[PDB]
RNA sequence: CCGGCCGGGAACUCAAAGGAGACUGCCAGUGAUAAACUGGAGGAAGGUGGGGAUGACGUCAAGUCAUCAUGGCCCUUACGACCAGGGCUACACACGUGCUACAAUGGCGCAUACAAAGAGAAGCGACCUCGCGAGAGCAAGCGGACCUCAUAAAGUGCGUCGUAGUCCGGAUUGGAGUCUGCAACUCGACUCCAUGAAGUCGGAAUCGCUAGUAAUCGUGGAUCAGAAUGCCACGGUGAAUAC
């Protein structure tokens, strides 16, 4: 994990979009390639479709999803089994 | 790949290094970058010169190159005219004040540099290979050679098998490290593809 | 005055000074006891003593670095030997036919190329 | 290597030349234990607004002679292959083969 | 013998038996007696009824045996619900902490599945 | 006293340029302490000789360097400064100091 | 090997009893390399084994190792239809060097909570005439005179 | 100041330049008066002293057009070029090479002896000060036989645990961290704490090794911001056996 004296790590662009998101009141989906980004508690209650190197996944962030990064609920690969 | 470079394995038994120069771990690969391409720039200009053994030796901030050839009468041109014109360049890539000295090659025909650019010049010009290897073999025995081997590498006369052939005169030891064994490598650039030229020569063997 | 001695070993070397007297012993400061914690360590210096006749006649003082428990102990015994003959030039006789005056110049075997250690080749297998 | 492997690396060094002393100033506010965190918030958010190619840890050693990216040494500034050739040559003074 | 709502052995030693406890190591246990004040080489059998009791008032502010069972299970069981990277792991048999699972991933998968 | 080192890699040039610093100012000066050997760097290196798929075979080089000390006590008014306007040999750096 | 011949090298005495074969002993018990915590088994050996026996030191290991030493061995000579397995006379020191294995083989497979305890219940039966190096010398013994038409 | 630190001393070790020595040369004996070989007086070394480098003519149309160079052909608003994220780390599974284990010749705790070879400036980073710890703070010392990296470990002294899936084994997951780094979700190493799998010496088969070898236990280095159970290098302990 990042360290604590460096504090939390977010993009410049997304903190700016989420807070423009808040601020307007929109519901529409914020589509971001900041999997890097840690997620801070005014973007609970938005949705926010993070890239998986192929497309955009929607994300509705519910609680229990603030020490948590954007990537984790964009899955990259894709799998159904071998036979 | 079985036979060592026999320059390596005699350099520091009875053959001399060609760049003499000290640094530390710093400044290490910044000369060895600045002799690379003095040596680079010095083999286009003088590749209708005879020049084989360009050796860099740069003693407390300034570099002196030594100039083995076998005629200065195109290296110097006008006496000490060339021997500037390319002073100016030199100390553009180095970054020192350089000197370009020269000591003059006699005998042309016991170099092993200049009997791969005798035969590579020949192979160019679309001569028979076989002819071209017998003129450096026989050359060197008048001129007092104990041994001479030449080998031509690679599409011989035009053909699509490829092959390797060579020639042998007098004695070329190799695993005795104390033979003064001259030896070097050319590049013929034909229609066909790549030829390799590789030429030994002995001399005697440098007691100790 | 003194008698000098001069011994080596794997990476060990030796320091042994003579002096007559009690056949008192010490071993980097130490005595001989204190610095051999091995009984077979505390044999081997002795080897050259019970051959001849001077484990009284003779003092024996030990500076040793380098090396190991028997690379040091192996150290001091071919020392002594060396300087049981400063003394005699007698003696010489039986310490060769000891195998004292001779250096066992086994060294340790470098690791080469391609090899595990000195001589294990890895596991080689055809298919 | 190719020619856009090595002209990709060139302004890696020209960028990370250009911003050295500001991308080291922003460490060292994050690097001060007794700073605030009104400013420890102003020095996180300015270094993704540096290029990427400014950092020191982005560019990557290559062969200056070929450009290959493996078999580095950093004596030489070569890979594996052409030390050893100019090495047999004598360009290389005291690089001699060993046997101990 | 008896702490902690388990049964803790008799013969073996101060420090060794309360590990028994589902959230206790070799190094926890040693903050329980050199705060409560026993030597660490006696066992578990003889000490004193005097002994047994203050014990537990170590222990107790621990989070142990049923207390510490249940946020395990509340811990992975959030990880499920979510749909993060941990939990998709964790519903599905394959390690969580990065390893390779193209070979030896024989623990979270068990033993060899033969092809059928 | 006065240090100098020299740094080398040829192992005679540097044993050429001893009897070059010592006769320059053995007769201007006196009590010169003397020309001190110190351990030899051993730098070695190991490569590979095929260009595709040959693990085990190999060569291994080494540079080796140099290194002497030579020792001037007290200078006189005409000892370093005949040192000082001399030269040395390439693949050598002096190392003039004083303390 | 094919060609040559080489003999033996020295083998070092101890400090203990002036005895080449106290040497040789603990060199077949020495695993991995440590002579240290092998030495002093062979010397916590000793101890507990003349007591028993009443005898000297080195002289009860002396007889203990006698009810163990092979006499007619059976090697492979293979130049007729299967393997024969022809008998021979042994030479002095492969019945030494073959006894002494057998007693620090037997010593590694006992189940008590020494090493020198597994060996005590092993060198003091070895002089009894029961145990498992003697089922050894036996067993040679037996495959020994079952191949006995053969010379 | 009980510590070569410090008068001083050039002995000894050690360092590294030059000379010395080993040649079946002197001894008997076998053999064709030969070449040679067997045993030996000597000697630090005996008969190729020990290790390395050194790889003849050619074989396999052996490997690499992706280090590089190059005949030919093919591409040219794309087979060229720049960017962000993703992938090279996927897993019903199959084989090769390793590290750690299955314990008492051992685990833990405590005291305590003994090395060699190396690197170092955008580098290594004493002591002091905090922190359970990896680390952090303030900040000397050294371009280095000066200074730091650096504490060798196995061992020995004492003490305990006494054959259980164990005070053996350490996988695996939960919550905290530190650090390098714009940036540790995919996809880093390390710390502390909780959890404590399989494993009790492995069928057929198969491999390495002839002496400072094998076995064993540490240690450095190169690539490198970080990231070695790999690769290369070093010493300590140190066998069995060859009819
Ligand atoms: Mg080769
Ligand atoms: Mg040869
Ligand atoms: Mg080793
Ligand atoms: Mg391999
Ligand atoms: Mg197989
Ligand atoms: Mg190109
Ligand atoms: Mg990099
Ligand atoms: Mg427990
Ligand atoms: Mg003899
Ligand atoms: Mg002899
Ligand atoms: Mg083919
Ligand atoms: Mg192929
Ligand atoms: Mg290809
Ligand atoms: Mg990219
Ligand atoms: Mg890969
Ligand atoms: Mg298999
Ligand atoms: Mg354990
Ligand atoms: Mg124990
Ligand atoms: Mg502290
Ligand atoms: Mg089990
Ligand atoms: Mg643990
Ligand atoms: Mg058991
Ligand atoms: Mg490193
Ligand atoms: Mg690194």
């Amino acid at each position: 994990p990042r360290s604590l004296k460096k504090g939390p790590f977010i993009d410049l662009h997304l903190l700016k979009k989420v807070e423009k998101a808040v601020e307007s009141g929109d519901k529409k989906p914020l589509r971001t390639w900041s999997r890097r980004s840690t997620i801070f508690p005014n973007m609970i209650g938005l949705t926010i479709a993070v890239h998986n190197g192929r497309q955009h996944v929607p994300v509705f962030v519910t609680d229990e999803m603030v020490g948590h990064k954007l990537g984790e609920f964009a899955p990259t690969r894709t799998y159904r089994g071998h036979a | 790949g079985q036979k060592v470079h026999p320059n390596g394995i005699r350099l520091g038994i009875v053959k001399p290094w060609n760049s003499t120069w000290f640094a530390n771990t710093k400044e290490f690969a910044d000369n060895l970058d600045s002799d690379f391409k003095v040596r680079q720039y010095l083999t286009k200009e003088l590749a209708k010169a005879s020049v084989s053994r360009i050796v860099i030796e740069r003693p407390a901030k300034s570099i002196r190159v030594t100039i083995h050839t076998a005629r200065p009468g195109i290296v110097i041109g006008k006496k000490g005219e060339d021997v500037e014109k390319l002073r100016k360049v030199v100390a553009d890539i180095a970054g020192v004040p350089a000197q370009i000295n020269i000591a003059e090659v006699r005998k042309p025909e016991l170099d092993a540099k200049l009997v791969a650019d005798s035969i590579t010049s020949q192979l160019e010009r679309r001569v028979m290979f076989r002819r071209a290897m017998k003129r450096a073999v026989q050359n060197a025995m008048r001129l007092g050679a104990k041994g001479i081997k030449v080998e031509v590498s690679g599409r011989l006369g035009g053909a699509e098998i490829a092959r390797t052939e060579w020639y042998r005169e007098g004695r070329v030891p190799l695993h005795t490290l104390r033979a003064d064994i001259d030896y070097n490598t050319s590049e013929a650039h034909t229609t066909y593809g790549v030829i390799g030229v590789k030429v030994w020569i002995f001399k005697g063997e440098i007691l100790g | 005055n003194q008698y000098y001695g001069t011994g080596r070993r794997k990476s060990s070397a030796a320091r042994v000074f003579i002096k007559p007297g009690n056949g008192k012993i010490v071993i980097n400061q130490r005595s001989l006891e204190q610095y051999f914690g091995r009984e077979t360590a505390r044999m081997v210096v002795r080897q050259p003593l019970e051959l001849v006749d001077m484990v009284e006649k003779l003092d024996l003082y030990i500076t040793v670095k380098g090396g190991g428990i028997s690379g040091q102990a192996g150290a001091i015994r071919h020392g002594i030997t060396r300087a049981l003959m400063e003394y005699d030039e007698s003696l010489r006789s039986e310490l060769r036919k000891a195998g004292f005056v001779t250096r066992d110049a086994r060294q340790v075997e470098r690791k080469k190329v391609g090899l595990r250690k000195a001589r294990r080749r890895p596991q080689f297998s055809k298919r | 290597a190719k020619q856009s492997m090595k002209a990709r690396e060139v302004k890696r060094v020209a960028l990370a030349d250009k911003y050295f002393a500001k991308r080291a100033e922003l460490k060292a506010i994050i690097s001060d234990v007794n700073a605030s965190d009104e400013d420890r918030w102003n020095a996180v958010l300015k270094l993704q607004t540096l290029p990427r190619d400014s950092s020191p840890s982005r560019q990557r050693n290559r062969c200056r002679q070929t450009g290959r990216p493996h078999g580095f040494l950093r004596k030489f500034g070569l890979s594996r292959i052409k030390v050893r050739e100019a090495a047999m040559r004598g360009e290389i003074p005291g690089l001699k083969k060993a046997s101990w | 013998a008896r702490i902690a709502g388990i049964n803790i052995p008799d013969h073996k030693h101060a420090v060794i038996a309360l590990t028994s406890i589902y959230g206790v190591g070799k190094t926890r246990s040693k903050a329980i007696l050199a705060a409560a004040g026993i030597a660490e080489d006696v066992k578990i059998s003889e000490l004193s009824e005097g002994q047994i009791d203050t014990l537990r008032d170590e222990v107790a502010k621990f989070v142990v045996e049923g207390d510490l069972r249940r946020e395990i299970s509340m811990s992975i069981k959030r990880l499920m619900d979510l749909g993060c990277y941990r939990g998709l792991r964790h519903r599905r048999g394959l390690p969580v902490r990065g390893q390779r699972t193209k070979t030896n991933a024989r623990t979270r998968k068990g033993p060899r599945k033969p092809i059928k | 006293r006065i240090r100098i080192r020299l740094k080398a890699f040829d192992h005679r040039l540097i044993d050429q340029a001893t009897a070059e610093i010592v006769e320059t100012a053995k007769r201007t000066g006196a009590q010169v302490r003397g020309p001190i050997p110190l351990p030899t760097r051993k730098e070695r290196f190991t490569v590979l000789i095929s260009p595709h798929v040959n693990k085990d075979a190999r060569d291994q080089y080494e540079i080796r360097t140099h290194l002497r000390l030579v020792d001037i006590v007290e200078p006189t008014e005409k000892t370093v400064d005949a040192l000082m306007r001399l030269d040395l040999a390439a693949g050598v750096d002096v190392q003039i100091s004083l303390g | 090997p094919r060609r040559r011949v080489i003999g033996q090298r020295k083998i070092l005495p101890d400090p203990k009893f002036g005895s080449e074969l106290l040497a040789k002993f603990v060199n077949i018990l020495m695993v991995d390399g440590k002579k240290s915590t092998a030495e002093s088994i062979v010397y916590s050996a000793l101890e507990t084994l003349a007591q028993r026996s009443g005898k000297s030191e080195l002289e009860a290991f002396e007889v203990a190792l006698e009810n163990v030493r092979p006499t007619v061995e059976v090697k492979s000579r293979r130049v007729g239809g299967s393997t024969y397995q022809v008998p021979v006379e042994v030479r002095p020191v492969r019945r030494n060097a073959l006894a002494m294995r057998w007693i620090v083989e037997a010593a590694r497979k006992r189940g008590d909570k020494s090493m020198a305890l597994r060996l005590a219940n092993e060198l003091s039966d070895a002089a009894e005439n029961k145990g498992t190096a003697v089922k050894k010398r036996e067993d040679v013994h037996r495959m020994a005179e079952a191949n006995k038409a053969f010379a």
